[PDB]
RNA sequence: AGCGCCGUGGCGCAGUGGAAGCGCGCAGGGCUCAUAACCCUGAUGUCCUCGGAUCGAAACCGAGCGGCGCUACCA
């Protein structure tokens, strides 16, 4: 039951940039489906197709697959789609492809909500869907804020608790991040007891480990020890890390020894 | 049904263990040979020299079983700057009836008491004779101040020389040279490869090796065929030792002092830091008992330069955490073996070749750093490690003064300028700091071809003290 | 005693060469006659000349072009420097995994040498 | 010993969250009288092992293997 476009309107609108998936060569051109878009069909001539002429066009079609598109012109009487492939710029084919991997990634989960509860694919989007795309601009990131946020949904009205609860699982299940945030402190002492400071430094060190963020001075060698930790908003991680160096400073200051800073905090 | 694992724990209780050793022995009455010290630590140092890429690491191997491994990747090949260690346990065959070249036998460390005899049809034991450290010299010719150090370590000495290869193999004869400078008579000289060769060859090879010892001090050295790789006639090696080299002179009565050759920080990556142990010192002890708990002060140490190009020195005081010697932990060290002191020392001190040649005193001393080393130095006539192509070996000239030279004070791999120049005497001036004990036996060497080369020997006279601060 | 004899078991590399193809029969008796491993000897053959093929049946067939003469010589760099050590004549050497290269030993002395590459 | 990389179709890259990819290779066909150039069709996979959420993973993760670079010898 694959419908329900990822946009507002059930055209697609004028002078914008998406991406299609292709099926057929026949005379003038590509007549494509669209995965950007519901299912309507658009036109690319040979003319908008290439932008150095070639010998067999195939190579640069590759039926079956998806590519990169432009909708200039949309019949809003009985549907037509002018589209065209040269008619984008070099650098923005990437923005096309990251906006297609947001929007099929978040068709994914309303999807299987709507194979779980039964619910068709458009009830799901339009109770849920558009509204995340009009209070944060996607849906993806709307998401993004539910797994750490949740007064995503604060408003919003759900046809079932059921949808609710299953899409939070699937939020936390699939959505699930925590960037490894690593840095690498030199010992440089040349001081008399110096493996009891170390001792106490990563006690004090682990010592500051929360819950949701663990900080684990590992070692691989005698000058370099590597710190470790999982900044789950990657911000919290430098903060963290910067209180361990000054906790090793405050160890190594006053036995005697020396110590120096390799690799600062970096995601 | 008995598992090779159960069988050789039931011949180690049945050899009698390893005991432990008594926490407070009457050291009065102690001997190297005591039972005590015996079972659990090597007293006599022997040292292996040889050719370059002919198996020095190998011999030993054969003899104890403790694989000297060779580290560093590129390091695996070509030759290793550390020395080699390995410990021996010399056991005689309690029968008088086996035949006497072979009763003698040298296994691992782990070995018992008393192992039974693997010659078929003795159920003598074995008694212990001696146990014995190998320290392996490198024998390249850049690779200098660790075969000086590690020869400055050692008591008893080894020579290796193959047989197809041609005859006078020059590093060998600066190895044996470098042995009569530190006061060293008993070397044992080896044939490495006897069974690639002919009956006529091997006499040939003989006739020249003998040829060869004339001169040199060493008079009356052994010389014995044996093979690295086929691992046979290695209890007559025992032997040779056992009866030729007796123990050096070395009692109680001597002041404590170290000299560390190796460092080995201990940090087991992976493992998390709240169990760990402290920096290990390899240090080689030729005077002083030590035991379990002491406080040491490492005298060169911290070398600091200020703003004013002054260098200070600050001892690495410290205290021993334990003194690993041979298999276990051991509650008194022995002096005339290299042991491992592991002490309190941030293993940042112990992870390169830091502490490489440094003196170290016990609390209840106190050894003089020196800055300027008045010296006594004598020269021999050619130099040793260059195969001139039939041309008369390179002689050695009369020393200028503000010359960098590789000054190897006992174990201190240090680079000196000349400052003044007499008919025996000179005057060292050090940018590394070198400590002086009582004599400290040097060994000098200059730069005339690229590495180093070795010229003659020398002793300390006199020298400028530095005050540490404490 | 133990060696009355004192290599002289090397097969004769008889090849075929197809014109396109080429099939080599002895792969398997030089593998037994040098006690090496099939798998690590045409690796290392494959290693040496940069030509593809299969292994096909108890031989190799590579389809390139090749003399029976230089694959000879590459057999006997092979037979130079792993089956028989530079130093002395041994043979019963095999490979073995010593932290995780190929590290060589042997039984009729006990060696430990680092060869790989 | 730990960390950074990887797990072919013959190769190198790859999308790795719908389930088999692209070029280089190789077999075959087409154009040409004919060859090269050019044009079309292909069969090759345990996308390394074992388990797990997942309709479902090759993809998302982890209890093991192998091969790569450093930390460097880490008693
Ligand atoms: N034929 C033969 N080969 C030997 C013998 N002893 C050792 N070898 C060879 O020497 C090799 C090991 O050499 P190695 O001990 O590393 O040399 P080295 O001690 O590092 C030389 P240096 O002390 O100057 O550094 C082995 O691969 C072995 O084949 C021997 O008695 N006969
Ligand atoms: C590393 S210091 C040398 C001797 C010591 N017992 C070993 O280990
Ligand atoms: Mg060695």
């Amino acid at each position: 039951t694959s419908h329900c476009r990822f946009y507002e309107n059930k055209y697609p609108e004028i002078d914008d940039i998406v991406m299609v998936n292709v099926q057929q060569i026949a005379e003038m051109g590509a007549y494509v489906k669209l995965l950007e878009y519901d299912n309507i069909e658009g036109m690319i001539l040979l003319s908008e197709l290439s932008r150095r002429r070639i010998r067999s066009i195939q190579k640069l079609i590759r039926v079956g697959k998806n590519d990169v598109a432009v909708v200039l012109r949309v019949d809003k009487e009985k549907g037509y789609i002018d589209l065209s492939k040269r008619r984008v710029s070099s650098e923005d084919i990437i923005k096309c492809e990251e906006k297609y991997q947001k929007s099929k990634t978040v068709h994914s989960i309303l999807r299987y909500c709507a194979e779980k509860f039964q619910i068709p694919l458009e009830e799901l989007y339009k109770t849920i869907a558009w509204p995340l795309s009009r209070k944060f601009g996607h849906a993806y990131e709307a998401f993004k804020l539910s797994i750490i946020d949740e007064t995503v949904w604060e408003g919003i009205e759900p046809p079932s608790k059921d949808v609710l609860d299953e899409l939070k699982n699937y939020i936390s299940k699939r959505l699930t991040p925590a960037v490894k945030i690593r840095a690498d402190v030199e010992v440089s002492c040349f001081s008399y007891e110096g493996i009891d400071a170390i001792k106490d430094a990563l006690k004090s060190a682990e010592d500051m480990s929360t819950e949701q963020m663990q900080v684990k001075v590992k070692l691989v060698a005698a000058p370099l020890y590597v710190l470790t930790t999982q900044a789950l908003d990657k911000q919290k991680g430098i903060e963290q890390l910067e209180s361990a160096i000054e906790k090793i400073t405050e160890v190594i200051t006053k036995y005697g020894g020396v110590c120096n800073i390799t690799m600062p905090p970096k995601a | 049904g008995e598992t090779e694992e159960e069988k050789r724990k039931r011949e180690f209780e049945e050899g009698g263990g390893l005991p432990e050793q008594p926490l407070n022995p009457d050291f009065s009455k102690l001997n190297p040979l005591s039972a005590e010290i015996i079972n659990r630590q090597a007293t006599i140092n022997i040292g292996t020299i040889g050719h370059v890429a002919h198996g020095k690491s190998t011999v030993v191997r054969a003899i104890s079983g403790v694989q000297t491994v060779r580290f560093k990747d590129e390091l695996e090949r070509n030759i290793t700057i550390k020395l080699g260690y390995a410990n021996a346990k010399i056991y005689k065959c309690q029968e008088p009836t086996c035949p006497e070249p072979d009763c003698y036998r040298s296994f691992k460390s782990d070995k018992e008491i008393s192992p039974k005899c693997q010659r078929p049809g003795c159920p003598g034991r074995y008694k212990l004779v001696r146990h014995v450290s190998f320290v392996d010299c490198p024998g390249h010719d850049i690779l200098m101040s660790t075969m000086l150090s590690g020869a400055a370590v050692m008591d008893a000495a080894l020579l290796l020389i193959a047989g197809n290869e041609s005859c006078p193999q020059p590093q060998t004869s600066e190895h044996l040279a470098a042995i009569e400078i530190m006061k060293l008579k008993h070397v044992i000289i080896l044939q490495n490869k006897v069974d690639l060769m002919r009956e006529e060859s091997a006499l040939e090879h003989q006739k020249s090796i003998l040829k060869f010892i004339r001169g040199t001090i060493a008079d009356g050295a052994p010389i014995v065929p044996i093979s690295a790789q086929l691992k046979y006639n290695i209890d007559a090696v025992n032997e040779f030792i056992v009866k030729t080299i007796p123990v050096p002179p070395r009692d109680f009565m001597i002041s404590p002092r170290l000299i560390v050759i190796r460092s080995f920080d201990v940090n087991k990556p992976g493992a998390e830091i709240e169990d760990l142990k402290g920096g290990v010192a390899g240090g080689s002890i030729l005077n002083g008992v030590f035991k379990l708990g002491d406080e040491i002060e490492i005298r060169p140490g911290i070398v600091t330069k200020d703003d004013k190009g002054k260098i200070q020195c600050k001892p690495i005081f410290s205290n021993i955490v334990s003194l690993f010697a041979e298999q276990n932990d051991l509650k008194f060290a022995v002096p005339g073996g290299l042991i491992g002191v592991g002490t309190k020392v941030d293993p940042t001190l112990c992870r390169a070749d830091r502490l490489v040649g440094q003196v170290v005193g016990a609390k209840g001393h106190l050894p003089n750093i020196y800055t300027d080393i008045e010296i006594n130095y004598f020269l021999l006539r050619r130099l040793l490690g260059v195969k001139t192509d039939g041309q008369k070996q390179a002689k050695v000239r009369k020393l200028e003064p503000n010359e960098v030279l590789m000054v190897n004070i006992g174990s201190t791999a240090t680079g000196a300028r000349v400052v003044a120049v007499k008919a025996d005497m000179a005057r060292l001036q050090l940018t590394s700091p070198a400590c002086t004990e009582i004599n400290e036996k040097i060994a000098l060497s200059r730069r005339i071809e690229k590495h180093w080369r070795l010229i003659g020997w020398a002793t300390i006279k006199k020298g400028t003290t530095l005050e540490p601060i404490a | 005693t133990n060696n009355p004899e004192l290599k002289f078991r090397i097969p004769p590399p008889v090849c075929l060469r197809d014109g396109k193809k080429t099939i080599f029969s002895n792969i398997q008796d030089i593998a037994e006659k040098l006690h090496r491993s099939p798998e690590h000897l045409i690796q290392y053959l494959f290693a040496e000349l940069g030509t593809s093929g299969s292994v096909d049946g108890k031989r190799l067939v590579i389809k390139g072009k090749f003399q029976s003469k230089q694959m000879e010589n590459v057999l006997r760099r092979y037979i130079l420097e792993y089956v028989t050590c530079k130093t002395c004549k041994s043979i019963n050497t095999e490979l073995k995994r010593e932290n995780r290269l190929f590290f060589m030993v042997c039984k009729s002395c006990g060696s430990t040498r680092s060869v790989s590459s």
